[PDB]
């Protein structure tokens, strides 16, 4: 009272089940009005439509817009991991495997997710398992989810497999593929495929520049698997993991990856061979 | 009446007689964090005019062969004025920005800069050329400070993505024959309500000459580009001693 | 708001950012022939969009010494697109026109073209110089086709009449320091409701440089002039086989 | 009905038996109005 | 709509397409002397259109080194047209003025003239340099006629006063990149209702180049300055024979 100085979004949602119609138009001849002329410098895309540039007929368009809803674009199971437990070799003659959950190892799904900066969703995981040649044998397996901070099994018979609190699934290689629903688990409000920053404070000496881009809010822990038995199993095992996004929301679209992927954790690209987004031709005046 | 404009905030005012409108990123004005979204319980400090004002950074020179530059936010201001001081003394920070990029020439010069804001601008390396080396960008490249940095491969934005599609982000163009500045208002974007102004850069500002500068010899050849930015609705929390990084 | 304009007809659109209004010849818009005036009894064909659209003819080059050009209507289009085809297959034709002449230069060039429409533009010969020879213009001169022709004596419009008075006809000027185009809308004018598109040219379009083109050497010297025309309310009757002349 | 797309002179005569009259006028000093300037 | 203007008075009209508004000195329009203020008893003559019209005086040439000029009122017109004749035949005179100073260049020239009206512009001499000589200006300097005179020391307006403060008087600037004329309307100012047009000059018009003319060689170098003035509400009294001084 005795000190006076101490006293939004202009756009929203519409439902568009079908493509816009075309209204019939005729010739327009005059000064002042000029819809064909634009100013791309503004940052806006052109507002001109067919009826302003030509004479149109009427078209009652019933083409649906439903299949391009992000939900239908993403809710299709895709491969996010291939885990192997061979019986001979340097791989894992141990009968168990601990896999750090990182889904950025396969391009098809990755490129689709990276179209957005942030995504929030639930997921359906399907586990397709078989011998490396595709054959199936009566082998009992156990898949266990080990959240960050939970003891990781150190052997085929580590106490951790008691799985008294962690969720585990027991299934036979002969049963259909196991399948479960997973909720949204980040401590953040959304998973983020791009984090322009460092996870901790400190000097960022070239020794720990591998910290750059690592967002802890996306680190979901470990996925462990073993043949259920005190003795070694005679079978090599191939586990393919598929993920299906559901109940999804996405924010901030970005340019799509146009260089092959090199690493799971960063956007590094092969500098000696930078691919052009479009194929080439000889002359700009010839097809 | 759309080409003329004035921006006044704090003890600072910008004028322009050759604008091309103003962009409001994703259609949203910056705003202080609301109680429903907040999580940190301490009452924040909202300095107002001492930090929500225009700061002008170092100027760059546009040459017929420039590749393009970029700056990270809030990195650019972590060590400038009262804003920087608040960013250092607090763990938590949050704000929006008004970005005003300036560049004037003459009716006889030509060229076009694309001015864009790219949220979570994560950079990549050329992987030792062959692609067998998993190298990473050094602090100085990811957080260049107020001087900004230079793009080595603008075509892929030093991140394996096409410049051709950057217009999918909030942007404007400075086309010398049309305007002499770009203005973009950016709201806070993040997966958390507040964050560290030191460890995380919310977005990057890119200024790339897509249509190269040109002019007949005899015409002024020093054509600078100047960046002036203003935090909006700056809020801070988690007070303690000052930390630079 | 009088200097800017857009013309859209058929599947074609013209734009101009330096116009000088639009002329409607004798104050009348073209219109289809009404039943009171008509005489031919067959139901005509009115193709609409396939013929009432903009056609761009061959471009001419304006030189410091050009005399001026002219085109005859409907001759120019008798062999172009669907319009020409209809003109050939029918004995009777009738239509109006939208004439748009284009010519842009720079703020450093100068000159002025007079763009006019002269109904029943009958040409004459210089009569063997002495005037004792009763010579006549050859087909190629009276009906030059889409390429148009050149005036040999613009001062008397190759017809014994003063160019100085041509402004008594529907016209506009293209004065380089002011505009870069001329637009004239012409209604059907004749003593009969319909006529042959082959034997009779309703009017002629003249483009004469009354104030010669000039510019300092070093400036662009190729200054073209382009003619784009659109039939309006084209109607045809008396169908039979195609005839070219 | 099922196909929508299937659905003059701004000057006229006056009688002027006599030449126009001349109305008395005074000085006009101002911006904006400029009758002497034309665009032929 | 503030840059364009027309001034019509008497049988004369001025046009300008690059004005910068119009000044009404001290906010008052000229007016004939009212009966309360008047003192002379004879009915005055108010010639109207024969004297309240625009007169154009001799033109001056602006050079990169010009010092500036000045004219005295009503001296400039005492021998021009019907106004001068009335000023000579009458003892008493009174009027206001519309002053229009013209100067156009090109978008490539530069410079700025200060155009001002200074009531009772009394001139001084440089006092023999040392200041020991009490010299005075000769008639030709105090009343230069229609040709006007040149300032020898513009900085002190040849009168011991600072040019820097002349803007405290009714004025406008002709800044070549902005406008090409100045217009000032001046009301009668004096300690008496009427006065001699010969013995007393009510005010002086100064045109001083405060920002010197400049341009690259090759550009037109003859940049004239023209003064056109119009008496307003001219009234005269005390008729007798003609007197020139
Ligand atoms: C018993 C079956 C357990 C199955 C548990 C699977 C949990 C996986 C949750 C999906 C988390 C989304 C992926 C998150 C982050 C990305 O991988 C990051 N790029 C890693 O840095
Ligand atoms: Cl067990
Ligand atoms: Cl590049
Ligand atoms: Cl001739
Ligand atoms: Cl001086
Ligand atoms: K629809
Ligand atoms: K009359
Ligand atoms: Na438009
Ligand atoms: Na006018």
């Amino acid at each position: 009272d005795p000190i006076a100085d101490m006293i939004r979004s202009l756009t929203a949602l519409q439902v568009l089940p079908t493509a816009a119609n075309t209204e019939a138009s005729s010739h327009r001849l005059g000064t002042g009005v000029v819809p064909a002329l634009q100013a791309a410098e503004t940052g806006a895309s052109s507002n001109a439509s067919d009826k302003n540039l030509i004479e149109t007929r009427c078209v009652l368009n019933h083409h649906s817009t439903q299949e391009t809803a992000i939900g239908n674009f993403f809710s299709r199971a895709g491969l996010v991991s291939i885990i192997t437990m061979p019986t001979t070799g340097t791989q894992n003659t141990d009968g168990y495997v601990n896999w750090d959950i990182d889904l950025m190892g396969y391009a098809q799904l990755r490129r689709k997710c990276e179209l957005f900066t942030y995504m929030r969703f639930d997921a359906e995981f399907t586990f397709v398992v078989a011998k490396p040649n595709g054959e199936l044998v009566p082998q009992l397996l156990q898949y266990m989810y080990v959240p960050p901070g939970a003891p990781k099994p150190t052997s085929r018979d580590s106490f951790a497999w008691q799985t008294a609190t962690n969720p585990s699934v027991f299934v036979k290689m002969t049963d259909p593929p196991a399948q479960v629903s997973v909720p949204f688990m980040s401590p953040a409000s959304a998973y983020q495929w791009f984090y322009d920053g460092y996870p901790t404070f400190g000097e960022h000496l070239q020794a720990n520049d591998l910290d750059y881009g690592q967002c802890p809010n996306n680190m979901m822990g470990t996925f462990s698997i073993r043949t259920v038995g005190i003795e070694k199993s005679p079978h090599s095992i191939t586990l393919r993991v598929y993920m299906r996004i559901k109940h999804v929301r996405a924010w901030i679209p970005r340019p799509l990856r146009n260089q092959p992927y090199l690493f799971k954790t960063n956007p590094n690209y092969k500098g000696n061979d930078i691919k052009c987004t479009s194929t080439s031709r000889d002359k700009i005046t010839t097809l | 009446s759309d080409r003329v404009a004035q921006l006044t905030i704090g003890n600072s005012t910008i004028t322009t007689q050759e604008a091309a409108n103003i962009v409001i990123a994703y259609g949203e004005w910056p705003e202080y964090c609301p109680d429903t979204d907040a999580t940190a319980v301490d009452k924040p400090t909202r300095p107002d005019v001492s930090v929500n004002r225009f700061f002008t950074l170092d100027t760059k020179s546009w040459a017929k062969d420039s590749k393009g530059w970029y700056w990270k936010f809030p990195d650019v201001l972590t060590e400038v004025g009262v804003f920087g001081q608040n960013a250092q003394f607090h763990y938590l920070y949050r704000s929006g920005f008004c970005v005003h990029v300036q560049c004037n020439a003459s009716k006889f010069h030509q060229g076009a800069l694309l001015v864009a804001v790219l949220p979570e601008y994560v950079l990549g390396t050329i992987a030792g050329g062959t692609g067998n080396e998993n190298s990473h960008p050094p602090y100085a490249t990811t957080q260049p400070g107020q001087v900004g940095a230079v793009l080595t491969h603008p075509y892929v934005l030093d991140a394996g993505i096409p410049l051709s599609q950057l217009t999918v982000c909030p942007h404007q163009w400075i086309n010398l024959r049309t305007n002499n500045c770009a203005t973009i208002i950016v709201p806070y974007m993040n997966t958390v309500p507040f964050d560290s102004a030191l460890n995380h850069c919310n977005f990057g500002l890119l200024v790339i000459p897509v249509v190269p500068l040109d002019f007949n010899t005899g015409a002024t050849s020093e054509i600078p580009i100047t960046v002036t930015i203003a935090p909006m609705c700056a809020e801070f929390a988690g007070l303690r001693q000052a930390v630079k990084q």
